[PDB]
DNA sequence: CCGCAAGGACCGCATACTACAA
């Protein structure tokens, strides 16, 4: 329970780097991204984690595919924000740190919302409490370096 | 402990507390100056809560951005908004000057030393 | 037989993590009553063994 | 005509005894809303629309007749809900007064329906009635609408940064003055003491800004719900049948009490209570107002 | 355990009341407060509490408040706190502290957290009369056995601290609710029959006259016991569910006077005439004047501050939502 | 391992959007009428009542709104979009309160298979209130894949 | 095999508010959660904190001679009676909250300053749970429970055996979509619950564990349920307890602005109302001695007679309405 | 009859954050 937890704080340094590094000039995304990086546990509590991905999914479709997911190309910062937290998100669930290191995510490769719809309750509470999670690292270095 | 530092010209402090705990930090002898100077002195001794949740969870930062969660747990513990945003940059700053003088393998060990000074001289049975 | 079904057996490092950090750590206060809140110096934490743990002591 | 009600099974038969004024019913807003008729208009075509509706009775002024028997039958109760009203608008000093329609008026035409078309009616008494949320923004869209044309250029001007965000007549105008009042309204500085007429009260930007409120500080100023005089329930119908598709409306001659109220030190009730007097004249509320609804003298 | 007194406030809705929880993803887009297990629509304790507070406030900011003489917290506290009375009546000016009364019955602002804790307990208001749209009768006010009970509860508790069974399709009524000779009763969509019983609204008007006497919220407590009505638990459960208030809202774009994009909501709303009550329990003081620096006097301060009040409960104040009128019961 | 009814109301509202899609996907009017109509139901419902929303969904296909089982309505017979998109609702809806995900899913249905309108117009207040309620969970999820999905 | 205890009373606990005993703030989601067992995830209330509850009463009590024992209890005559000479600097130390009255410190122990002096006589367990209030399609709502609770209950149950010495004092298997239940929970001609999110078929129990809170409540409950029972697996069970606490968003408002201050928007956690647990209660030989408390029989008739149809406040934000329970103390 | 079909602020702040004997 210790390493899952520099596992997580990996992940989140890593995907908030590179919010800042794509965005330096742009502010505007860098707030949008903090700022729903912070209400996103709250919709979750508040809703379930799948409503919530679907909530996201509202903000880019054919399929629900997170990889297919290109928040670069959208022309708002909410909706820049919006993907680019969506895709975090997802890739944890589905990926973790890749399969070269401990966590390699719980979904296995499986979009999360489509995970959701197949799996067992038990399948989807633990992917709620590792979303949890993994959003709560992301608002500790959003807080820091955005 | 101080001899068995690469280089020596180590201190090493310990305190050992009458129920039993024995604490140990190596510094550098240039933490004593910066530390007596600082602003994070100041406000240790104007607490215990900063100083655990950097000790307990230190384990789990991540080895490349361990400054970023230092940056964190200024803004979580350190707080108008004016001298808000001024005491977190000067504490910031002093933390990451004290870090240099700590002796450690690594930035963690670095972080957990310099914490565990400050839990030595800010513990009030000990300086009441 | 019952006991067989739920029993884990994990790597050591792992037993290890979990034996030091999922001990319960609960918070306890002290009230002063004559306030209504929480009394100077009444803060302190303290560690559990949880229940439900098997131990062994050989008496020789 | 053939009736038939998509409710469960014992209510089916008292809906249809409700409807057929076999049966009295006491609330209207029950027997409209969860006791909607669906006629067979034709071949195998049920419909559920007023227009539809209306076919149950004799005529037009059959059905409209029938409504208003449904609705005067809370009138002992209304008068005891309007007395409260009154005792509630009394202990927060408001400034109270009464208007009556000089045109047709409609207020929540387009509330989901079966019908196809609605109108607010109190849940408990059935009355026609204006939400305190409608008598607040129609009295703040016609604050923008005095600023636009008095002081159009000088804001389009001073504001060109926030005009740019919005695109250049007076619709573009209002727009920019919304976007300050509702988002910018940190920038009002440069025009907050710009006043404005209406009709002989001199009212500043600065003032509208605290009578209405932003996000960063509560209105200054409660608009309270407006509702008909009991007398008039008692006396004259409160509903009519109109044509665009058949829609139910208020007749004109229909008197309503008003209130506003000061919540502040700066008790700016009396400049809201003249805003909102000329709104009614000149903007009127509810729906249609393009066609002349809504209108109060 | 210093709770001498217990005082009932009940909570009688005039306009509708929007007690939030929270924006949520679906069609009802800003819904009431509402107990999770039974869905039972409430005011927490804490909603409640800083109405109360903040009108207690502004009340003895403005020295309206009354101990049968006026209150003057500024020359209290020059009593109270001496040579430190200059330096928090600066804290109060700074909007750092409270004033003093408000401080002792409701517990310091945020800067004297620690120094005391709250004289008074703020209960969570409970639905006891819920309004239903009637066939006969224009409406009822309906209750279930589940709120008889916890109502039954709640005046054990208050003694202390001052030291029915209906199927489904089955209802007790009055007469003014039932058709005439059908022994049926029409609730909203609900149709019920006529149980015959002769104890349950007796017994339940007889403690609203113990609380509020005979004059029911500006009106006779005769008129009222004719249209009250009590239902299974099932049914008042549907009822609170789907007989609550639920308004459209837009705002208008001043650019084409059309609903702007994302413009159209949904809210939730108590509607008019809903009777809900609150546990107010009373404790001694633990700051303090000798006006009030008891159990006894801070209840006389609560009953006459808010008996025959007007109250704004919830959100949407500045729009005409949330008042209610209260009446306190000792 | 037991599913949550959530689950299940995912999925269903997923694959019934999803056909749409599939059968209708040169058609934007099909798909933007089904997704208006998607998010309108709840509210019909909130203030008119589900069995006045299952009728009025027949009325505009000009069904009998008491002779017509839900399983006889076939979406893919109308021409206009907009009774295409007023089967395919009506038909999802009650195929949802009729059979729920399937007879081995978390969920069967609330009304055994019994045609959604005439059970309400048969059963109890109560029996209504509970189908009611669910009529209002599946449709919530219906409209969070039609507003991603489909499109205008 | 017990011989520590003498005699043991269970403390049957039912909230009529919801319920915050806290465990502190978190980084999380949930700011102020509520104390639960860590390995089982269930909600408790620690023995320390229900001990601080009832000592506080029961203080109180001793304080305004509402005591009862046997007559009421003047406690100052008995320090008098007991410490003879040094009695009158006692009961100064007691009027400056230095220390507790007499009977306060024999059942529960000294005020902080006379700790080395001896310990306290009674062990005030965990509070642990036994019926949780989950929300039903049919019933309105069930009162929950599982084998693993109802195990708990019986092991409990030998403890009081083995510490009374009444051998005389001394099976639920369900799978994960099955329940046990009350007829008001089962949806019309389906045989078929369904609670909170998840359908659960009935199974062929109730009636006996009626007559077992029967026997330690009496034979009303609280003074009010077999229909509404339902009985599920205990991963299930243990689900609702970690998932069907209430959650409530709090916010301090501006005076002045009407507006959400900053550092004022917290969610917190409530058990909730309904909701019944009991800690059980174990009585020793005073360590400290007066003939009417000098054993432990009179201890417990004391503590019986004290708490028993007693309004108790746990867990913190009292003055917001929370944590008010009724207790039923039985043998 | 047709169309729509939320958004941001706040984002746990402060206090208590061992005491004492044996």
């Amino acid at each position: 329970i210790r390493e899952i937890e520099q596992e997580r704080a990996s992940f989140a340094f890593k995907v908030v780097s590179d919010i800042k590094d794509k965005y330096s000039q742009n502010k505007k995304v860098q707030g949008k991204y903090s700022s729903y990086a912070e209400k996103a546990p709250t919709i979750i509590l508040n809703n379930g984690l799948g409503a919530t991905l679907a909530f996201f999914l509202s903000k880019l479709i054919d399929d629900v595919d997170y990889k297919s997911i290109n928040p670069e190309s959208f022309g708002n910062a909410e909706n820049i924000a919006y993907a680019f937290l969506y895709k975090h998100l997802s890739t944890w669930l589905a990926e973790g740190n890749g399969k070269d290191s401990a966590f390699s995510g719980l979904t296995n490769g499986e979009d999360p919302l489509k995970y959701i719809m197949e799996k067992t309750a038990i399948d989807v509470a633990i992917s709620t409490e590792e979303a949890l999670s993994i959003l709560n690292w992301i608002k500790k270095f959003a807080k820091a370096m955005l | 402990k101080a001899k068995n530092v690469p280089g020596k010209d180590t201190l090493a402090i310990g305190l050992l507390k009458r129920s039993g705990s024995y604490y140990i930090s190596l510094v550098g002898w240039e933490l004593i100056r910066v530390f007596y100077n600082s602003e994070l002195r100041k406000k240790l001794l104007e607490g215990k809560r900063f100083i655990y949740h950097v000790l307990r969870e230190v384990d789990t930062w991540p080895k490349v951005g361990i400054d970023e969660m230092l940056k964190f747990e200024v803004i979580r513990h350190i707080r108008n908004k004016e001298e808000t945003k001024e005491l977190r940059e000067k504490i910031y700053g002093e933390i990451k000057d004290l870090l240099e003088h700590v002796r450690g393998n690594n930035e963690v060990e670095k972080v957990r030393g310099l914490f565990t000074f400050l839990k030595i001289i800010t513990d009030a049975e000990v300086f009441p | 037989e019952s006991i067989k079904e739920r029993i884990a057996i994990v790597s050591d490092d792992v037993f290890k993590s979990f034996t030091r950090f999922s001990t319960e750590i609960v918070a306890r206060v002290r009230i002063d009553a004559e306030k209504g809140t929480v009394a100077r110096g009444g803060l302190w934490y303290e560690e559990f063994l949880p229940s439900d743990t098997l131990m062994y002591s050989l008496i020789a | 005509v053939v009736v038939k009600y998509p409710v469960n099974s014992e209510l089916a038969n008292y809906a249809e005894k409700f409807w057929k004024k076999e049966l009295a019913i006491y609330n209207l807003s029950l027997i409209l809303n969860k006791m909607t008729p669906f006629v067979k208009r034709r071949s195998e075509s049920y419909k559920s629309s007023l227009s539809a509706v209306k076919e149950i009775f004799k005529n037009v002024d059959d059905f409209q007749n029938f409504l208003n028997s449904v609705l005067r039958r809370s009138l002992d109760e209304y008068r005891v809900f309007f007395e409260n009203y009154e005792r509630l608008f009394n202990s927060f000093s408001s400034k109270i007064f009464s208007m009556r329609t000089k045109s047709r008026l409609v207020v929540g035409l387009g509330d989901e329906s079966v019908y196809e078309t609605s109108i607010r009616l109190h849940r408990n008494y059935g009355v026609p009635y204006i939400p305190g949320s409608a008598l607040k923004g129609v009295a703040k869209h016609y604050a923008f609408s005095i600023l636009a044309r008095e002081n159009g250029d000088e804001i389009l001007r001073i504001y060109e940064s926030v005009k740019e965000d919005l695109k250049e007549d007076y619709y573009l105008t209002a727009a920019v003055i919304q976007e300050l009042f509702e988002k910018k309204f940190d920038e009002l500085g440069a025009i907050r003491n710009t006043r404005v007429e209406i009709g002989d009260t001199v009212i500043s930007v600065g003032d509208i800004v605290k009578i209405f409120g932003t996000q960063k500080e509560e209105g200054s100023v409660i608009f309270f719900d407006a509702f008909p005089t009991p007398e008039q329930l008692k006396d004259k119908p409160n509903l009519e049948l109109d044509i665009m598709i058949f829609f139910l409306t208020v007749p004109a001659g229909v008197e309503f009490t008003f209130a506003v109220a000061s919540r502040d030190l700066d008790d700016l009730a009396e400049k809201a209570e003249k805003l909102l007097k000329e709104a009614l004249k000149k903007f009127g509320v509810g729906a249609k107002t393009s066609l002349g609804y809504g209108r109060f003298d | 355990d210093m709770f001498e007194k217990a005082v009932v406030f009940g909570l009688y809705s005039i306009t509708p009341v929007h007690a939030g929880s929270g924006a949520e993803l679906s069609v009802i887009d800003l819904p009431i407060q509402r107990e999770r297990h039974t869905g039972f629509p409430v005011i927490w304790g804490q909603s409640l509490k800083g109405v109360l507070r903040s009108r207690f406030r502004q009340l003895e900011l403005d020295e309206k408040i009354e101990v049968s003489q006026k209150w003057k917290w500024k020359e209290k506290t020059k009593e109270v706190l001496k040579e430190k009375a200059d330096e928090f009546i600066k804290k109060v000016e700074e909007r750092k502290r409270d004033p003093l009364l408000t401080e002792i019955v409701f517990g310091p602002a945020t800067d004297g957290a620690s120094e005391h804790a709250g004289a008074v307990s703020v209960g969570d208001a409970k639905i006891l009369l819920f309004p239903v749209r009637s066939a006969k009768g224009v409406f009822a006010f309906v209750t279930s056995p589940i709120v008889i009970q916890r109502l039954k509860e709640d005046f054990e508790l208050v003694s202390e601290i001052e030291n029915v069974e209906l199927s489904n399709n089955e209802t007790i009524a009055g007469n003014a609710l039932i058709l005439n000779g059908e022994n049926k009763v029409i609730l909203e969509d609900i149709v019920l029959k006529v149980k015959s019983d002769s104890n349950v609204i007796e017994n339940l008007v007889e403690v609203l006259k113990t609380l509020f006497g005979d004059n029911f919220f500006g009106k006779p407590i005769e008129s009222i016991k004719e249209r009250i009505a009590i239902v299974s638990d099932d049914v008042f459960k549907s009822f609170t569910r789907f007989s609550t208030e639920i308004v459209a809202r837009v705002r208008i774009d001043a650019e084409k006077g059309t609903v702007a994009r994302g413009g159209l909501w949904y809210e939730e709303f108590l509607p008019s005439d809903t009777l809900m009550y609150s546990l107010i329990a009373v404790g001694s003081p633990k700051k303090l004047p000798k006006e009030v620096d008891n159990t006894q006097k801070i209840v006389n301060v609560l009953k006459v501050t808010f008996n025959n009040a007007f109250l704004q409960i919830g959100g949407d104040e500045t729009v005409g939502k949330g008042f209610v009128k209260v009446r306190a019961g000792v």
